[PDB]
RNA sequence: GCAUGUGGUUUAAUUCGAAGCAACGCGAAGAACCUUACCAGGCCUUGACAUGCUAGGGAACCCGGGUGAAAGCCUGGGGUGCC
RNA sequence: CAACCCCCGCCGUUAGUUGCCAGCGGUUCGGCCGGGCACUCUAACGGGACUGCCCGCGAAAGCGGGAGGAAGGAGGGGACGACGUCUGGUCAGCAUGGCCCUUACGGCCUGGGCGACACACGUGCUACAAUGCCCACUACAAAGCGAUGCCACCCGGCAACGGGGAGCUAAUCGCAAAAAGGUGGGCCCAGUUCGGAUUGGGGUCUGCAACCCGACCCCAUGAAGCCGGAAUCGCUAGUAAUCGCGGAUCAG
């Protein structure tokens, strides 16, 4: 789901933090 | 390397963002590597002529 | 009381420098931890070998500065008027803080 | 009074501490069986002991550090074998024919430019 | 595209480098700029001396720039003059305490540098490039020289057609590490065009 | 977007003309080459000219078309079709 | 359980179920079962018929939904074209409109693809 | 392999019941290297077949290769018109081999939800004699003596 | 489906090279302006850079106004060092 | 060609910080403190492998097989490209013969273009799902990078991020969460809790300036796609497949 922006997988690869991949 | 780009390069610009690195040598635009001010031509070169001190070739 | 980091790109002359200094510190009165060899930080670089096109060849040059620690507990008098008489490779850097 | 043995293994590196009594092992400060939770892998580890019949006979104070938890399993693996012969130079004897103390030569490789991967060359399909 | 620069390749192994410093990354990318504007110099204003190497050492705020020259008197002038105006100059463009001083390269056949350099000289007065190759591999045999290896490249003689010209004796192990090879390469400019000339000599197994 | 720290973007010297322009009832046709100037509601109901890279065309500024910026509005490139 | 206009369809669970309706995507409909204080996890045929009704309170109020919503969008887009802006054009000519490039790709834009003829290269045939 | 012939990989034995043969048969289950995964793929499906049977897994199991290994297969010829399917005997491991991959390949066919269980009942399944991973090696037997015309052509 | 390169076509311009393997995520290890070589428009002509030469006016240099999209164009004042 | 050089695999000597914790003293349970360098490691010099030993075949070279050994017959990988071929590539890196322009083919700027789109190919990413997807909790790396920068921790904020602010010229401080894996729970074959294109809306940051043409966050939208025709590519072991991490260029 690396192409889904709403997953930690989405901002895992896009290497970014947000709602659903959140630092700490 | 056009000569006027050369020295347009050095002209402190009219924005902070208009900053960009040529070769300190031929001048070349792009494949510039900061650390050596060189591009990645000139960097061969004068890597294998021995006048860029303490730069080996690699290999492992 | 004194510590000497040492970090140079040539290992042979900055290893060298280092005996220079750890006898140096014995022939004047002090105990020593020796040169301890530090990691070193490789700065690689990865350049298109032909002027033109042909990316599909690479040649791969690198950059090793090597870092030497000593220390020298018991810090004499007779040590520093012995170091400040020194200096002998070209290619190797010194900084020292009393720390 | 201990037997030590070090156990290397690919990027990983495996201290292992042997001291006779009940059977228990500990790894970096869990059991063994907590520490490789749902590994099957992880009971290859205490091959080297089943081999010559000396497995409860001992207990384990181990730890590891670097590669992934297989690495270090076949890292401890031999640095428990390593150990056995410390204790008892006889024991090769036993362990050699399974080849226990083999550090394993093989090792990821580098990656070569012009490649994907060291050798899987990219695609040059159609003319 | 064929054959490595044989000292970039034998470098730090058999062969030391030009510049001899330490500089972390801030510093390093003006130093190295700083020496290529003397070695810019002192190429220019030493090709009549006939100069092989441009050695620069340095420590804090000092240069030791050792140059390597044929002809040491001409490095020097005449009653000690010339020398002078270098050293000022020089610490004009560096604006450090540039110490330059002068070391006789006793042979001048056992520079790769300087016998590339001689052979260019050579075919710019123009003269036959075959003879002056077979002449040059000579003179550097006659030397000590345990190998060598000179090549002419481009319009020889006039030429419309680009081709090659080369020679050697003994032998000159490009592929041998502990091989200590010295390389040198010249350019020659003409009416007719450019060409480039290449001397490699081998110089003794380590 | 812009950061709507630092409000929007034009530039002071289409801002000026228009200014002066207002504050003196007059609607007569402005030139400029600054695209890249937001639109203020203060330009509504007035025309600007502005550059596509080839020429100045004319632009009415109704309410609607005030969040935008003006090269919205001058197209850059050229197109018909294929053939 | 009919909200917002459509029937969700039970024997899904709630948190997912409501998706089904236009605005609301995942995350609306976690807020809404908060808000109205549902365990989600229950299935849409297990509600109580007032826990059902306060759902619709909240959903069918405060958010702009369904074919309502499509209206907005719609003459959105529409003023765009009405405007004769940039993003208007693009939108007419049914070409992507965000910046995309448009020498390949594109396709969601322009649909299916219409082939045509093409030339002969680059030595003969 | 033009020089030498291949030496066939000598296979660590199993975590479990020390048969090389399980293993061989887990690696063809796993995929991306996911050997984890794999294992207990293989081991709850011994569950399921230890559970709905009574007996030992490890031998229905080692009875479910037997039953899928293809006494003999066609291979390909070309003569002087064209291409004769020519049939010819099949190895000790290439058997082997072909029934493992033949196993796995067609148990992942199975309607069933879940892969533990897809790989049980196939392992069951063929045990017996039946089921798609028998008759793909039913399959490429038949054809063995169903060109049996043009077995004069063989190497 | 999308990312890039390319053929083509289009364009005021879509800068240029690379063209079977050995061109096509290749020169580009960083195109919003810059880069930037193309196009349109407004500008400069010993010139953005080198070494000079003949004739006159000037210390060098520093700050402000006008016009302008900017560039440029016109203009005001401070300043008199060294041999 | 091989060899001399580098990296990896075993052991040695020298070396004990910013690394290390084996027995011991003290503990706020953090190797934290004493103390110690054993071990790990770090990184500079060295040893070790020769078909040397045994059996079988061979005039010989060498081949097959075994023993000891960390390693066995080039142990794994690197750097290293012969005389020449291609009138190969590049005058747009640089250099350079010759021809051409010189109030123009030179130079400055602002705007536009390199990003155009009936279409075609090349290289790749993400998928079409249950050996999966989502959410939570829980482990194990290496290599690099950073004092104009990396930014720990507190605060506001769904979040991008912003305000405050400690350490670190760095084996100390940081980037740093490694992801696959493990444990728990959810979904139950559905164009779906698969896929995340496209578009609407609202923000953030960089930058003089994000219309043409940036990335990022959040809400809503949730296209094609259910494993790919003729053809066709890669890889022979720590390889393929798979999973994350760093760097160069760089305001972005
Ligand atoms: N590098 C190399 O050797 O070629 C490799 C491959 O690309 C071939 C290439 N093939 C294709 O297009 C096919 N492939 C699929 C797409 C379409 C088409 O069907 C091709 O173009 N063939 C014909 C075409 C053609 C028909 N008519 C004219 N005038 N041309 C050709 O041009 N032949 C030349 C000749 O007749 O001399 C050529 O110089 C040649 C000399 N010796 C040989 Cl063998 N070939
Ligand atoms: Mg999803
Ligand atoms: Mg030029
Ligand atoms: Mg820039
Ligand atoms: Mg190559
Ligand atoms: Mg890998
Ligand atoms: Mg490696
Ligand atoms: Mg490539
Ligand atoms: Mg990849
Ligand atoms: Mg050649
Ligand atoms: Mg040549
Ligand atoms: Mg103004
Ligand atoms: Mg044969
Ligand atoms: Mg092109
Ligand atoms: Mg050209
Ligand atoms: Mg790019
Ligand atoms: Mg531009
Ligand atoms: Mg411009
Ligand atoms: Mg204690
Ligand atoms: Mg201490
Ligand atoms: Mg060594
Ligand atoms: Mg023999
Ligand atoms: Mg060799
Ligand atoms: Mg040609
Ligand atoms: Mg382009
Ligand atoms: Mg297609
Ligand atoms: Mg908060
Ligand atoms: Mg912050
Ligand atoms: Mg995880
Ligand atoms: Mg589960
Ligand atoms: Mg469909
Ligand atoms: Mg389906
Ligand atoms: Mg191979
Ligand atoms: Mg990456
Ligand atoms: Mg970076
Ligand atoms: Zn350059």
């Amino acid at each position: 789901g690396k192409g889904d922006r709403r997953t930690r997988r989405g901002k895992i690869w896009r290497g970014t933090y947000g709602k659903y991949r959140p630092r700490k | 390397a056009r000569k006027a780009l050369i020295e347009k390069a050095k002209r402190t610009p009219k924005f902070k963002v208009r900053a960009y690195t040529r070769c300190v040598r031929c001048g070349r635009a792009r494949s510039v590597y900061r650390f050596f001010g060189l591009c990645r031509i000139c960097l061969r070169e004068l890597a294998h002529k021995g006048q860029l001190p303490g730069v080996r070739k690699a290999s492992w | 009381k004194i510590r000497i980091k040492l970090r140079g790109f040539d290992h042979k002359t900055l290893d060298a420098s280092a005996q220079k200094i750890v006898e140096a510190a014995r022939r004047s009165g002090a105990q020593v931890s020796g040169p301890i060899p530090l990691p070193t930080r490789v700065r690689r670089f990865t350049v298109i070998r032909g002027p033109f096109k042909h990316k599909d060849s690479r040649e791969h040059f690198e950059l090793r500065t090597h870092n030497r620690l000593v220390d020298i507990i018991n810090p004499n008098r007779k040590t520093i008027e012995q170091l400040m008489t020194l200096d002998l490779p070209t290619g190797v850097e010194i900084e020292i803080k009393t720390v | 009074e201990q037997y030590y043995g070090t156990g290397r293994r690919k990027e990983a590196v495996a201290r292992v501490f042997l001291r006779p009594g009940n059977g228990k092992v500990t790894v970096n400060g869990q059991d063994f069986n907590e520490y490789f939770q749902g590994l099957v892998r992880a009971v290859a580890a205490l091959e080297p002991l089943r081999a010559v019949d000396a497995l409860g006979h001992f207990d384990a104070y181990i730890t590891v550090r670097g590669g992934g938890k297989s690495g270090q399993i076949d890292a401890i693996k031999l640095g428990i074998a390593r150990a056995l012969v410390q204790y008892n130079p006889d024991y090769r004897a036993k362990l050699k024919p399974l080849g226990f103390l083999t550090r394993d030569a093989r090792v990821v490789e580098r990656k070569k430019y012009g490649k994907h991967k060291a050798r899987r060359a990219p695609q040059y399909s159609k003319r | 595209g064929n054959k490595i620069h044989p000292i970039g390749f034998r470098l730090g192994i058999t062969r030391d480098w030009e510049s001899r410093w330490y500089a972390g990354k801030k510093q390093y990318r003006h130093l190295l700029l700083e020496d290529q504007r003397i070695r810019g110099l002192l190429e220019k204003e030493l090709y009549s001396a006939g100069l092989a190497r441009v050695d620069i050492e340095r420590a804090a705020d000092n240069v030791a720039v050792t140059v390597h020259v044929a002809k040491p008197g001409v490095v020097i002038g005449r009653g000690g003059e010339r020398i002078r105006v270098l050293r000022e100059e020089l610490a004009k463009l560096t604006g450090k305490n540039v110490a330059l001083n002068v070391q006789e390269v006793q042979n001048p056949n056992l520079s790769a540098p300087l016998v590339a350099q001689r052979v260019a000289e050579q075919i710019e007065r123009r003269f036959a490039v075959r003879r002056a190759i077979k002449q040059a591999v000579q003179r550097v045999m006659e030397s000590g020289a345990k190998g060598a290896k000179v090549i002419v490249s481009g319009r020889i003689g006039g030429a419309e057609q680009a081709r090659t010209e080369w020679a050697a004796q003994g032998r000159v192990p490009l592929h041998t590490l502990r091989a200590n090879i010295d390389y040198g390469f010249a350019l020659a400019r003409t009416t007719y065009g450019v060409l480039g000339v290449k001397a490699y000599i081998f110089l003794g197994e380590v | 977007p812009r950061s709507l720290k630092k409000g929007v973007f034009v530039d002071d010297h289409l801002l000026e003309k228009v200014l002066e322009l207002n504050a003196k009832g007059e609607k007569r046709l402005i030139k400029t080459w600054s695209r890249r100037s937001t639109i203020v509601p203060e330009m509504v109901g007035h025309t600007i000219a502005v550059y596509n890279g080839k020429q100045h065309v004319p632009v009415y500024i109704t309410e609607n078309m005030v969040g935008h910026k003006l090269g919205e509005f001058a197209p850059t490139r050229t197109y018909r079709g294929h053939g | 359980a009919r909200i917002a206009g459509v029937e969700i369809p039970r024997n899904k669970r709630v948190d997912v179920a409501l998706t089904y309706i236009y605005g609301i995507g995942k995350a609306r409909a976690k807020e809404a079962l908060e808000k109205t204080g549902i365990n989600p996890a229950t299935r849409v045929k297990d509600l109580t018929e007032a826990e059902v009704v306060r759902l619709r309170e909240y959903v069918e109020n405060t958010w702009k939904l369904e074919g309502e919503l499509r209206a907005e969008v719609a003459a959105n887009i529409k003023r765009l074209m009405d405007i004769g802006c940039y993003r208007g054009l693009r939108h007419r000519r049914g070409l992507p409109v965000r910046g995309q490039r448009t020498r390949t790709n594109a396709r969601t834009r322009k649909g299916p693809r219409k082939t045509v003829a093409g030339k002969k290269k680059a030595p003969r045939k | 392999a033009r020089r030498r012939r291949a030496e066939v990989r000598q296979l660590q034995p199993d975590l479990v019941y020390g048969d090389v043969l399980v293993t061989a048969f887990i690696n063809k289950i796993m995929r991306d290297g996911k050997k984890n995964l794999a294992a207990r793929i293989f081991y709850d499906a011994c569950k399921i077949i230890q559970e709905k049977t009574g007996q030992e897994p490890l031998k229905v199991f080692k009875q479910a290769v037997e039953n899928v290994k293809p006494r003999m297969e066609v291979r390909s010829r070309r003569v002087g018109g064209a291409n004769y399917q020519v049939p010819m005997e099949v190895s000790p491991r290439r058997q082997q081999s072909l029934a493992l991959r033949w196993l796995v390949q067609a148990a992942n066919q199975r309607p069933e939800r879940r892969a533990a269980v897809r790989i049980a009942h196939e392992l069951m399944d063929a045990a017996e004699g039946k089921g798609g991973a028998v008759k793909k090696k039913e399959d490429v037997e038949r054809m063995a003596e169903a060109n049996r015309a043009y077995a004069h052509y063989r190497w």
